[PDB]
């Protein structure tokens, strides 16, 4: 539906996300300006207005732009392309704000008289922090990121700009106040060291909004110094409205955090096994050589990730298919049972496979256990033994790397023959014994070609003969 | 920190399995002694690692065979029950126990109850309270390191001769009654071992030395009854039943009180496969029973020529 | 929000009490307490008695929750005795309460669910997917298909799973049963059944261009699309696939080859997103070993049904 019309820009095209990255900056100065403008200025002075008008048309250009490209639909999850559809989105979602906030609303309050009531109207400009929303959201899916450490960050960024706003707020509200009661504010009565911000009107714009920060800062931690402090009752009133919201979002900052520590463990799970493990072969004084072994076990679960294995019981069939195909398939080409079979019949093996990771020592396959699946030694080397009516075993020939062990068993519908054991990390590949029956069905001719396979094998193994 | 707090106390994670316990037993209204046997003995269990259990639920079958041949292993090689085993043997059921510590001044099983699990005795001495007809008890023997209690029911197939009574703390090895039956049919010189000791051991014990008399008639009736398993399995045709009695250490050699052999019966049955079994043991083609007949002449008179087939073979 | 409304509570008390602990003095010594010797700016409070009421109430008030976050900024602070006492109560008391609602948004936000899972598993999934160094565009399959199964609730089933066997045959049977009358295939069968069809399906949804089954493979799971639209294609060895019909809502695939025990007709390869419910071959398979009648019934159905399409035909 792109080429039906034309335009149209894609919702994650370079060019686009390019200026994503522009407007992404211009948000976050507009922003971070607004109460700035808005509290430590009585009307924003010429010597910036060329940086606001800038500004606002940096906005305008996207108001247009975001009614070309193209959204990704949330019903039929399918990329939308068309303008008659695209504008509507736009027209409900965030229109109304945008446009409200790229009005010269400084030039506005200038031409109506100094009207302050008007100049409140330049709070809609915050609403264009809903980019940086944006920004974290995308930045979430980033799976670069940890989603909690996102959040924590985003947390932070709350952090920031509401002590911002906070610091302007406190001096639009010292500045409420005549010039004459300015004594009664808490700027003007500020004596810090031998500086009295007497006349805080006439001083530097970048000192009055230090100052004013710094106690926004001071009381985002709660370290409240008292040095600088709410002196009037519309002071009182905002310090208490701010305090118990900076208590809610420091309280939600520790909460982010701790649950970034506590559930965001990954090495320490093993760290914590190996605690209690290690005191169990200290209390037991195990051998070295056994320590080593058990912590060697810990490591694998955690190195062998059989997680990494079992996630693909959760994606579909023909997906997890085709990752088979792509991975399994040499293996699978290397076990001498098939060898020279139908490419049908050896795809078909390689669908439906199981991989797993054994430990040296460990014993697999079990004699007398009726077999249920059939295992291919992929990389590594495997050893069967049986215990006699005395009880010693009876060792076999060793099954190394590129072999298949079991389906002998299989064949015959009989239970195992040999109690086998792991001697080392093996890429042991599993096939459930009842698919490969239905695919032996399906390819009887391969399936003869494999009995002629199995006789080969038989003789290749005395212990199989 | 809270990280640190919340990873849970090994003190906490007992209270907690504690509460829970309690108010299974309150929900259930259960009564003050069991209520404190049980509570001191979920205290036993915490402070003397059961958790290490579920630790060794992960590590795999050979690394817990180790650990667990390096533990238990030595005390068991003391005990004289598996003295005379193959090595083997003992290293099996090693691999196959479980330890518990019991509080003192406590008991387990019961006189004439089922056994299920088997006990041996890591350390501590216990009390053989055998209950008379009256009531009262006496113990003849004292099952103290080393020791073993349980083996005399399942491996005489009888019941618990003896109440056993928990003298002092004590921490013993338990031994499945399933997973016993298992390694004891797995191995068979070492398994009569067992037997000719629980006999020579049956010394010290004196009522269970009448136990013990009728443990010698218990072996016979064992064997007997073993035997006409075999037999009554290969009259009846089941096959996999004879091939699990033979594999509890049953002789194809043995002959009924007729002196009638199971590869007798499966040949004037007809069951060639039970008899092509006990073939492959080796009975007596030539054998004849207490009327003269033999495996042949079972065959020929019920016209088995297949069985005949085979015997001529 | 308990503990938020707790604080309100607490915070306006603690204000109240505060102001009345400095009216308990006699005003004649009201520069001994803390409002009476409050100079904030200019404003002194000299008169505390006779000021503004809700000047005093945003005095005391703004203390109160000045100390809540334990700002402690200390224009306001306690100076008698009295309000020594009260404010190390109030702050006393402050402190578990605020630890208490730290506490509750911390549980909160560790009892992260959806997106946080989704999350983990994503980041999981594609380390796994770098290990084994998949194709691209199948790793863009991959990541789009748990998306979308984030977004159609994939995980619902493991949840559907505590729910024992009979209320879940009852929530399929209340969900998929209309879907499934829909499908000809089953155009005359027994309710049995049917309802054993629908309790084995399984949702799936499924990204457009892609292939659910290849063709000339063993099918293990008949499906039946309820939304969305699918197809069929023939493969030669040119590889000139064709289509064979838009495998509308309603129309079921994969049974050809299950019921003919062939191999798969048609490559099945998606066009737009499609919700799919699943039945295994073998699960069909095993209804047809009980219902049989209804079997044959689907087969003379399979015969008179596709006669409509020729290549089904």
């Amino acid at each position: 539906g792109h080429n039906d019309y034309k335009y149209i820009i894609h919702p994650k095209n370079r060019w686009y996300k390019a200026w994503e990255m522009f407007i992404l900056v211009w948000a976050i100065y507009s922003s971070l300006f607004t109460p700035m403008e808005f509290g430590f200025f009585r009307g924003l002075p010429e010597r910036l207005f060329v940086l606001d008008i800038v500004g606002q048309i940096a906005f305008l250009v996207d108001i247009v732009l975001q009614f070309f490209v193209a959204y990704r639909d949330t019903q039929t999850y399918r990329t939308v392309y068309k303008p008659t559809r695209i504008a509507f989105r736009y027209l409900k979602s965030h229109f109304l704000m945008d446009f409200i906030g790229c009005f010269p609303w400084d030039l506005i309050y200038k031409a109506s008289g100094k009207h302050e009531l008007v100049r409140y109207l330049l709070w809609i400009r915050l609403f264009r922090v809903r980019k940086v929303v944006e920004f974290f959201q995308r930045l979430e899916k980033d799976t670069r990121i940890n989603y909690l450490f996102t959040r924590i960050l985003k947390l932070l960024f709350v952090e920031v700009y509401c002590t911002h706003t906070a610091a302007c707020i406190f001096y639009y509200l010292a500045t409420t106040l005549p010039p004459e009661n300015e004594g009664y504010t808490w700027i003007g009565s500020l004596k810090l060291g031998d500086y009295s911000y007497e006349n805080f009107r006439e001083i530097d714009l970048w000192k009055r909004y230090t100052t004013a920060l710094y106690f926004a800062i001071v009381t985002m931690a709660t370290v409240g110094y008292g040095d600088i402090h709410a002196v009037n009752l519309r002071e009182m009133i905002f310090v208490m409205i701010y305090v118990s919201f900076d208590m809610v979002l420091g309280a939600y900052l520790i909460g982010n955090i701790t649950a970034l520590i506590v559930k965001g463990s990954n090495t320490e799970r093993f760290r914590d096994k190996m605690n209690d493990l290690i005191s169990f072969m200290n209390r037991k004084k195990l051998g070295r050589d056994l320590r080593s072994q058990i912590t060697g076990h810990v490591r694998l679960q955690y190195d062998s990730h059989y997680t990494d294995t079992v996630m693909l019981q959760d994606i579909p069939a023909s997906i997890r298919a085709k990752i088979a195909q792509l991975l399994y398939l040499p293996y699978i080409k290397k076990v001498p049972l098939f060898k020279g079979c139908s490419t049908e019949f050896i795809n078909q093996i390689v669908i439906r496979l199981h991989e797993e990771y054994f430990l040296p020592g460990e014993v697999i396959t079990e004699q007398g256990n009726v077999v249920d699946h059939l295992y291919f030694v992929c990389e590594g080397l495997l050893e069967a033994l049986v215990t006699k009516t005395d009880g010693s075993e009876e060792s076999v020939t060793l099954l190394g790397p590129h072999t298949s062990f079991g389906d002998i068993s299989i064949i015959c519908n009989i239970s195992q023959p040999f109690t086998v054991r792991v001697c080392e990390l093996c890429h042991l590949l599993r096939l459930d014994k009842q698919s490969f029956s239905n695919i032996l069905e399906i390819y009887f001719h391969d399936g003869r070609t494999i009995l002629n396979n199995i006789m080969e094998e038989k003789e290749s193994n005395d212990r199989i003969k | 920190i809270t990280a640190l707090i919340v990873k849970g106390s090994n003190t906490e994670r007992f209270r907690d399995k504690m509460n829970d316990l309690i108010s299974f037993m309150n929900r259930k209204k259960l009564g003050r002694d069991l209520r404190s046997q049980i509570t001191g003995h979920v205290r036993l269990q915490y402070d003397s690692h059961y958790t290490d259990t579920v630790m060794l639920q992960d590590i795999p079958a050979s690394i817990r065979a180790k650990i667990a041949q390096l533990l238990y292993l030595p005390y068991i090689k003391k005990v004289p029950l598996f003295k005379g085993c193959s090595t083997e043997f003992i290293n099996q059921i090693v691999i196959r126990l479980h330890e518990e510590y019991f509080l003192p001044g406590e008991v387990i099983t019961e006189q004439g109850n089922v056994v299920d699990h088997l006990y041996f005795v890591c350390e501590g001495l216990l009390e053989a309270l055998v209950t008379k007809t009256d009531g009262s008890e006496e113990s003849v023997t004292l099952l103290g390191p080393h020791t073993s209690f349980g083996d005399i029911s399942i491996i005489c197939n009888i019941s618990q001769p003896f109440t056993v009574r928990v003298c002092e703390l004590c921490h013993l090895l338990r031994l499945d009654k399933q997973s016993f039956s298992n390694i004891l049919e797995i191995y068979f010189h070492d398994g009569r071992t067992i037997l000719n000791n629980i006999m020579e051991e049956k010394e010290s014990n004196d009522r269970i030395k009448k136990l013990e008399s009728d443990i010698v008639i218990h072996i016979g009736k064992q064997e007997a009854e073993l035997a006409l398993k075999v037999n009554s399995a290969a009259f009846q045709g089941d096959f996999y039943q004879l091939k699990s009695l033979i594999r509890s250490g049953a002789d194809p050699n043995k002959t009924d009180y007729d002196g009638r052999s199971p590869l007798h019966l499966a040949a004037c049955r007809g069951y060639e496969d039970i008899t092509l079994f006990l073939i492959q043991e080796g009975v007596d083609v030539n054998l004849k029973d207490k009327f003269g007949h033999t495996p042949l002449f079972e065959a020929v008179k019920a016209g088995q020529e297949g069985v005949i087939g085979l015997l001529v073979k």
